């Protein structure tokens, strides 16, 4: 199998940005979804990002569309989610989980989770 | 005065290590021994020379282990086995066989298309199916008979093991193509396996013809039924159309039945068709339906895609047409009995495809009491009791199935004859032994039943067993006897090298009635459970909860024999949906080995002399005692 | 817009058949004796299940061999490339590739590609992809069919792509096919020389120069296999049967009495003992019955030794006088008998030691004292007129046969021999007796001369050539006969041999009796001696050894008498002419066959059937009916047949036509493709009961095109019997194309696809002077011309514009003058495109990849990289509009005619 480990939180102001790293326990290559999930204090767990196999076919959530960027390195076992122009509203745990491909956009595909970090974007 | 006795094998082999006991009935103090192995019809050449002594602390029971070189028309060749015991010479002549061993070839597939490569492997063992380093003659030819490749090995130090190739060429013929083996030193026994050459490609599933019995009952108004089953390589159902045709073969003419063609959807990878008893009747001209009986019946199956993609075709052929669902063998029966003894039967009781039927009650017609059940490999031990008389025993059995009627039950009938002993002293020897799947590792009990006259019986001290095992000399012991014991139980230990059957023939001898020497034989044939020697198990060796994915590593586990060579090869199962003819399996080594054997009958004989022949032993004495002389490679015909 | 195949799919390629042929030794240490080796292996890229097996060998266990273990390898989503083994060269067909969805309750939305090949003429071109979408249903599958022609031989590749919409999950197969050429494979038999070095050649050897294949039939740039075939041809000669030991029971005889009578019951036992171990008959005598006999050889000797004299001689008392014959004919039987018998060489070596000191004068003479009691042993030499000659040939052959035993021993025996043989040779030419002639005939054979003329007096001695027969008992002249076998098998002569023993079996004499002591021992001492050394066969062994100019070794083959190697196959697919160098003794055949691929008539195509497919716009956007109208070839109707339809891209069958279709008579159409939905339903099966072999049955049903495409792809109707696929027969249909066959152009067994732009797109206004000489100036631009459209040879594979070259402004690699006309060919799809008018000017310019023809008859191809443009007339140009066009022509003539190309 296959366990995850997520790095890069921690505390950032409301206008900033940071980037999340996923690293991977075995080679992620051959893997067809790799997908970046938050669930909110309060909320559900909601759908963030999800990147091809290869890199070249992505999916975003409406409310983050044109600001979170995720990206992957099949060579280094690694997953990125670089989170530009915060809100407040982003304030959750960032799960990265590997997927099988199919139904990337949902988490019902989702065999292998990771510890999660988190990231708190305060309106101060 | 003493009688010097040896025993041989009925037939001897080449570079095979053959065991030669020798006894000293009668004897006091040491008795030397020479052993010599000469050709025949001459006595120039010493084949072999070997010497030894028979203690009176054994008992004067020893062997000579001598193996005959392999130096060498179309008829037999013998040698001239003599053993000397002091100045006392006992000789005898003995047919050999002109084999080496035995010889395996595995291809890597049952098909292939021109410009393949064909892969194979040729195992040499010998007569114990031990690996052996020898020079092995290889041929390949094409369906004409034309040698194409050649090839001179040396197993030795390979393992028993010779991996070879061969490129097909663009420019060949289709059809059977052989692969051609023989030892060097034994060019007379040719070993050979096929494979077929075809334009194809492999297809994505396989069909599956299967009638609902494996025979047809001449008097079913149902017809035969049968299910087409086709499902994908990778497992799963196959929607389409099925074309299924029936036809009738007696013996290699086979007569298509074109009213029985019937179009059938195959949903849900299932589809069903019949073959009516009226469509059966009148496409073979409309005779008697009794003439039918003993022809086979074939479906041919063509399964289109819905697609049209893919098809296939499938045959299954000799499903035979039998007025009784079961068929009684007395094969494996002795044919001659001891008067005032009991009579084991062997009732063989198969199927009419040949497999063994399971738990078929068979009963002696006349007897009614006497009711046994077949165990799982086909056989039921039928004792039945005989008058001490000289008449013949004429043994009908019928089986006694509760759902079939009277007339749909099976019989055959079978005649055992009296065991002549010498000068009519009614002196007999009885070997009983329970019949079920013997296995290794158990005990066999065997009981040594002695029936003769009291005034003597005190002259018999032992008892002289032989144990026959893939036509050699396994073991050879004593079973010591006291005055008194008219039975003697010796254990033996059934160990591997007892696979798949074995002999047991023992003897007693004495000067007994008139001063005449007397030696009285029996024998019974002990089938064991049909395994490896060893072992051999391809598993997987990981969790696998996940279906593997093209790509994917696997971790296989092998599991058997320390030191032991392992040779793999993963074949696409659509291969086999092409061809699935001359694969080398377990069972038909094992054909090899008993169609091998040297031994004929599964009892005794006429007389001590046929009980030793038939068990495939010679027989030699100073006192003129000897068994008929044996010059034909093959058994008798029945 | 979003190509989905940007997944960076790389295809499936592994499909082997077999795979994993390694060896494992298993060295891990048992556990209850079985050790258990773990094996990592990669699995192939196949989606089916793998049967491993396994066989092991061990040094204590023997051979085992494992259970099969199955391995099912599987995806959701997968394509099946369904590819034909071979397909013929230039030959359409439609390959299938299956799309597999074994999803539960999820419909998969597919972008399937069919990638481009230059091997192949499809849709796919350099600049254009063949893209579609497709719609699987959950648990369902659907066949894409693409429309190719194979254009290169050989070992060709298609790879089909497929992605899907809104899924991460993506698959490619890439499998080959082989492409054979459009001929018929062939044998012709290259040579048959028989091989006979000692006949043919010289010195000894025989070299047969082979010519190469001399095919004129040949497919060009096909591979030839030449088969040697080296083969000895066996030879026998014939030999007269040994004579049956059923006749030959009563020779076995209890030897007894005294010194002479002993010897009488031990010469037949001795004799039949000999005869029969080297004929070998004791399987259908009686092997039991040999050692009966040997004791009774042993019983013989040992009473014989009883009447040895003390003076190593032999009498028939111990009290009566030495015999020359006797002791004589104990040392002829004692010697037969050493080779199954031997107790002591003394006693024979003793008595050839007394035939010399006392029974030979210096003359060679031995002479008989007369003390043998019995003169029934003594045979022809008894009565006999030269009684003195035939004695000194008898007691001489019985030094001999006790020569090789006591050459030690006796050291003066090769004196008394050489004594005897000149006594022979003087009084040879003198001799009236046959019997005389026939002893002294093999006394003096036997390792000695025998001058020409006593040879000549031997043989023309034998009356009718066969025998020799004298005035007297029978048993003299059977023995004579025996003794005159015995010369000639000394000799080595077999010519007068045959004859001799022929005559021997015809006598039917069986031996034993009264008087036949010698007639007993020499009749089966001589026919053993024949079967011991007889001609069989006539010794074949040949040393063949072909030097090949194809390879750097000389491979060659010991054809000898053994049957090992007595024909032997050397395969050679280089076709070059060899040698082939035989010598040695014995006949041979060679024979030499080459297969290849001859050119014949390419009608393997549709042999079983008629089909005529016609596609019609008869009258939702678009709605054409299709017509099938099959007919069978045969005597009787065809029996249960299979249309395989499929549909033109874009296409779907009217469902309330295939229901009225299913409902009749003779045709079945499956409740599963009935219940299939309108679109993605490309492929359908009608199945017919029977099709007519005397009129064409004719069905036909209404295609709607549900979705709009620029290119369609033709569709393909097949038909076939159910019980032989191979015997097919396929139609393309497509409205705007030739019997629906992609646009190629061919020539001599050579197509290229035209399926390319038809022109360079540029507009005439949107290119300048300085574009049109950058364009033209490149070094891929061979030919630039001036052209006059002369005439228009409308057609309907192509059309053909023969144009005249008015000015060549860059001549190319076709020489070709002013006034001189060349034709330019171009598909008829682009007839509109180009608008090409008669007696209008153009500037043209292309590729010398465009060339077509050979260069006497060169025509020229407008493909995607020629350059067609209108060239106005020059009162054309006084218009406003031609101005600026007219100012760029004149320009670029002048730039390049002046001045060329720079760089
Ligand atoms: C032959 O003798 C050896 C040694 O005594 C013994 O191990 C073996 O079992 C004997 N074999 C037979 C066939 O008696
Ligand atoms: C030669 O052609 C004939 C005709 O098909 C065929 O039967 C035969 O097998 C061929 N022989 C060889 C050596 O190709």
């Amino acid at each position: 199998q296959v366990q995850l480990v997520e790095t890069g939180g921690g505390l950032v102001q409301a206008g900033g940005s940071l980037r999340l790293s996923c690293a991977a326990s075995g080679s992620i290559f051959s893997i067809n979804a790799m997908g970046w999930f938050r669930q909110a204090p309060g909320k559900e767990r909601e759908f963030v990002a999800t990147i091809n196999r290869s890199g070249g076919r992505t999916y975003y959530a409406d409310s983050v569309k044109g600001r979170f960027t995720i990206s992957r390195d099949n060579g280094k076992n690694m997953v990125y989610l670089q989170m530009h122009s915060l809100k407040p509203e982003d304030t959750a745990i960032y799960y990265c989980a590997a997927g099988t491909g199919w139904s990337p956009q949902t988490d019902n595909e989702y065999n292998y989770w990771g510890q999660g970090t988190q990231v708190t974007v305060s309106s101060h | 005065s003493p009688m010097y006795s040896i025993i041989t094998p009925n037939i001897l082999r080449l570079e095979s290590e053959e065991t030669m006991v020798l006894e000293a009935h009668d004897a006091q103090g040491d008795v030397p021994v020479t052993v010599t192995v000469h050709d025949f019809p001459g006595k120039k050449l010493v084949l072999s020379s070997e010497k030894t002594v028979l203690t009176p602390a054994t008992n004067h029971m020893g062997n000579v282990t001598f193996t005959i070189p392999a130096n060498r028309k179309g008829r037999n060749k013998f040698v001239t086995v003599q053993a000397t015991f002091g100045t006392q010479v006992v000789e005898k002549v003995v047919l050999v066989s002109l084999q080496s061993g035995y010889l395996f070839i595995q291809t890597d597939k049952t098909i292939y298309t021109p410009g393949s490569t064909v892969l194979y492997r040729i195992f040499t063992v010998n007569h114990k199916l031990l690996p052996v380093g020898r020079t092995v003659m290889v041929n390949i030819e094409n369906p004409e008979g034309i040698p194409v490749k050649q090839d001179s090995l040396s197993s030795q130090n390979q393992l028993g093991v010779l991996p070879l190739s061969w490129d097909i060429p663009e420019l060949v013929n289709m059809g059977q193509w052989k692969i051609r083996a023989y030892y060097e030193n034994s060019p007379q026994q040719v070993f050979s396996t096929e494979f077929e050459v075809k334009e194809y490609v492999l297809p994505s599933f396989e069909v599956i013809v299967e009638p609902t019995e494996k025979f047809y009952y001449i008097y079913n108004e149902k017809g035969l039924e049968v299910t087409i089953t086709a499902r994908f390589l990778y497992g799963k159902k196959v929607e389409g159309t099925a074309f299924v045709i029936f036809g009738i073969q007696d013996g290699e003419q086979r007569i298509s039945l074109p009213e029985s063609l019937k179009r059938i959807p195959i949903e849900d990878g299932s589809g069903e068709v019949v073959l009516s008893r009226k469509v059966l009747l009148d496409g073979v001209q409309n005779p008697r339906a009794e003439d039918l009986v003993g022809k086979s019946l074939y479906v041919s199956a063509t399964v289109i895609l819905h697609s049209g993609s893919d098809m296939v075709q499938a045959e299954r052929s000799g499903i035979p047409i039998v007025t009784s669902p079961y068929q009684i063998h007395f094969t494996k029966t002795p044919k001659y009995f001891k008067p005032g003894m009991p009579f084991d039967l062997m009732v063989f009781v198969t199927n009419p495809d040949g497999s063994p039927a399971y738990r078929v009650p068979v009963a002696v017609q006349g007897e009614d009491t006497v009711q046994s059940l077949t165990q799982g490999d086909g056989v039921a031990k039928l004792s039945i009791n005989t008058h001490p008389s000289q008449k013949p025993l004429s043994i009908t059995v019928r089986t006694k199935k509760q759902e079939l009627s009277e007339a749909e039950q099976a019989t055959r009938t079978m005649q055992a004859l009296p065991y002549s002993t010498v000068g009519n002293s009614n002196n007999y020897l009885h070997l009983s032994v329970l019949r079920t799947e013997l296995r290794p590792g158990e005990t066999l009990n065997v009981n040594f039943l002695l029936r003769m006259d009291r005034a003597h019986e005190a002259k018999i001290r032992y008892y002289t067993y032989l144990i026959m095992n893939k036509g050699r000399l396994l073991k050879a012991g004593r079973q010591v006897r006291e005055p008194g014991q008219d039975l003697v139980v010796l254990p033996l230990s059934i160990t591997t090298d007892f696979i798949p059957s074995f002999r047991l023939v023992a003897y007693y001898t004495l000067i007994g009635a008139s001063g005449q020497r007397e030696v009285v034989a029996d024998s019974v044939w002990v089938d064991v459970k049909d395994s490896c020697v060893g072992s051999l198990v391809v598993k997987s060796g990981q969790s696998e909860d996940r279906q593997p994915v093209p790509g994917q590593q696997m971790t296989l586990k092998i599991e058997g024999d320390h030191g032991a060579r392992v040779v793999l090869v993963a074949v696409d199962k659509g291969v086999f949906v092409l061809n699935k003819k001359n694969k080398l399996t377990q069972s038909k080594i094992w054909d090899v080995v008993e169609k091998a054997d040297i031994g004929c009958t599964p009892g005794s004989g006429k007389d001590y002399a046929g009980v030793f022949s038939d068990a495939g032993l010679t027989f030699t004495s100073s006192s003129g005692q000897q068994t008929a002389q044996r010059a034909e490679l093959q058994c008798p015909q029945p | 817009e979003d190509i989905i195949a940007e997944e960076n799919i790389v295809s499936r390629s592994e499909f082997p058949e077999s795979w994993l042929w390694n060896v494992e030794d298993l060295k891990e240490p048992p556990k209850n004796g079985i050790s258990t080796k773990l094996m990592n292996i990669f699995l192939k890229d196949s989606i089916t299940t793998w049967e491993i097996l396994a066989v092991s060998m061990s040094d204590k266990k023997g051979i085992c061999v494992a259970d099969p273990f199955e391995v099912t390898v599987m995806q959701d989503f997968f394509i099946d490339l369904r590819l034909p083994y071979s397909v013929v060269r230039n030959e359409q067909v439609e390959i299938r590739a299956v799309l597999y969805n074994y999803r539960q309750n999820q419909e998969l939305k597919v972008r399937v590609e069919l990638l481009h090949n230059p091997a192949f003429c499809s849709l796919a071109t350099t600049k254009r992809r063949h893209q579609q979408t497709v719609t699987i249903p959950p648990k369902s599958s659907l066949s894409v069919p693409y429309v190719i022609v194979p254009l290169k031989t050989g070992l060709q590749e298609v790879e089909v792509k497929a992605a899907v919409y809104h899924h991460f999950i993506s698959d490619g197969v890439r499998k080959s096919l082989k492409v054979v050429p459009e001929g018929i494979r062939m044998n012709k038999t290259v040579a048959v020389r028989t091989l006979d070095p000692e006949r043919l050649g010289r010195e000894g050897v025989q070299k047969e120069d082979i010519p190469p294949a001399d095919l004129s039939d040949q497919v060009p740039d096909t591979e030839s296999e030449t088969r040697i075939l080296l083969q000895g041809t066996p030879v026998a000669q014939m030999t007269e049967d040994a004579v049956d030991a059923e006749r030959l029971k009563h020779l076995i005889v209890t030897p007894s009495g005294c010194g002479e009578e002993n010897m009488i019951g031990m010469t037949p036992t001795v004799i039949a003992v000999h005869y029969l171990d080297e004929t070998e008959q004791w399987e259908k005598f009686g092997l039991e019955k040999r050692q009966g006999a040997l004791e009774l050889i042993k019983k013989g000797y040992t009473q014989q030794l009883a009447f040895r004299q003390p003076s190593s001689a032999f009498a028939a008392f111990v009290k009566r006088a030495p015999s020359t014959w006797l002791t004589a004919y104990v040392v002829k039987v004692f010697s037969l008998a050493v080779n199954l018998i031997a107790i002591d060489s003394q006693v024979l070596c003793g008595a050839v030691k007394w035939l010399i000191l006392e029974k030979q004068k210096p003359d060679g003479v031995f002479q008989e004292d007369a003390p043998v009691i019995h003169q029934e042993m003594i045979g022809g030499l008894r009565n006999n007129n030269e009684k003195d000659m035939a004695l000194t040939a008898f007691v001489l052959i019985s030094l001999q046969e006790a020569k090789d035993i006591c050459e030690e021993q006796v050291n003066s025996l090769p004196g008394s021999i050489t004594k005897a043989g000149d006594f022979l040779e003087a009084n040879y030419m003198n001799l009236q007796r046959s019997y005389t002639v026939a002893i002294a005939g093999y006394a003096l054979a036997q390792m000695g001369r025998l001058k020409g003329p006593l040879l000549n007096k031997f043989l023309t001695t034998a009356k009718d050539k066969n025998r020799w027969e004298d005035p007297g008992k029978q048993l003299y002249n059977v023995e004579a006969t025996s003794y005159a076998l015995l010369a000639l098998l000394q000799l080595k002569d077999f010519d007068f041999v045959p004859p001799v023993v022929r005559w021997l079996n015809e006598q039917r004499y069986y031996g034993g009796g009264y008087g036949s002591t010698q007639a007993t021992f020499m009749v089966f001492q001589a026919l053993a001696q024949y079967q011991k050394d007889a001609p069989d066969h006539q010794e074949l062994n040949l040393d063949v050894s072909l030097q090949l100019p194809s390879r750097s070794s000389k491979i060659t083959h010991r054809i000898h008498w053994e049957s090992a190697s007595l024909l032997r196959s050397e395969e050679t697919k280089e076709n070059e002419g060899f040698t082939v160098t035989a010598e040695g003794k014995g006949q041979g055949t060679l024979s030499v066959v080459t297969m290849y691929h001859a050119k014949a008539k390419d009608q393997l195509t549709c042999n079983k059937f008629d089909l005529k497919v016609t596609i019609k716009p008869a009258p939702a956007k678009n709605t054409m009916i299709l017509e099938i109208c099959t007919r069978y070839r045969g005597d009787q109707d065809a029996t249960m047949s299979i249309l395989d339809i499929s549909m033109m891209t874009g296409f779907a069958p009217d469902t309330d036509d295939l229901k009225q279709l299913a409902n009749g008579v003779d045709r079945y159409i499956s409740k599963y493709e009935l219940d299939k939905a309108f679109s993605d339903r490309n492929t359908l099966i009608i199945y017919l009961d029977k099709v007519s072999h005397s009129e064409d049955d004719c069905l036909a049903f209404k295609v709607h095109q549900y979705f709009n495409v620029e290119l369609i792809q033709p569709g393909a109707v097949k038909v076939y019997a159910y019980y032989n696929l191979e015997e097919s027969c396929t139609r393309f249909y497509h409205p705007e194309k030739e019997d629906g066959k992609l646009n190629k152009l061919c020539r001599d067994e050579l197509c290229r696809c035209a399926e390319e732009n038809c022109f360079i797109q540029k507009s005439d206004d949107k290119v300048t002077l300085e574009e049109r000489l950058d364009k033209a100036c490149e070094p891929g631009v061979d030919y630039v011309y001036k052209t006059r459209l002369v005439k228009v040879q409308l057609s309907n594979d192509f059309d053909e514009y023969i144009m005249a070259i008015e000015q060549t402004i860059k001549s190319g690699s076709d020489e070709v003058q002013v006034g001189q006309q060349r034709t330019f060919i171009s598909p008829i799809k682009c007839r509109e495109a180009l608008k090409l008018e008669e007696k209008k000017h153009y500037l043209m310019w292309g590729l010398s990849s465009d060339f077509w023809g050979e260069k006497p008859n060169l025509s020229y191809i407008i493909g995607k990289d020629t350059w067609v443009e209108h060239w106005p007339e020059e009162d054309e140009c006084q218009d406003e509009e031609n101005q600026k066009q007219c100012q760029d022509l004149g320009a670029f003539t002048e730039s390049m005619v002046v001045f060329g190309c720079p760089n």
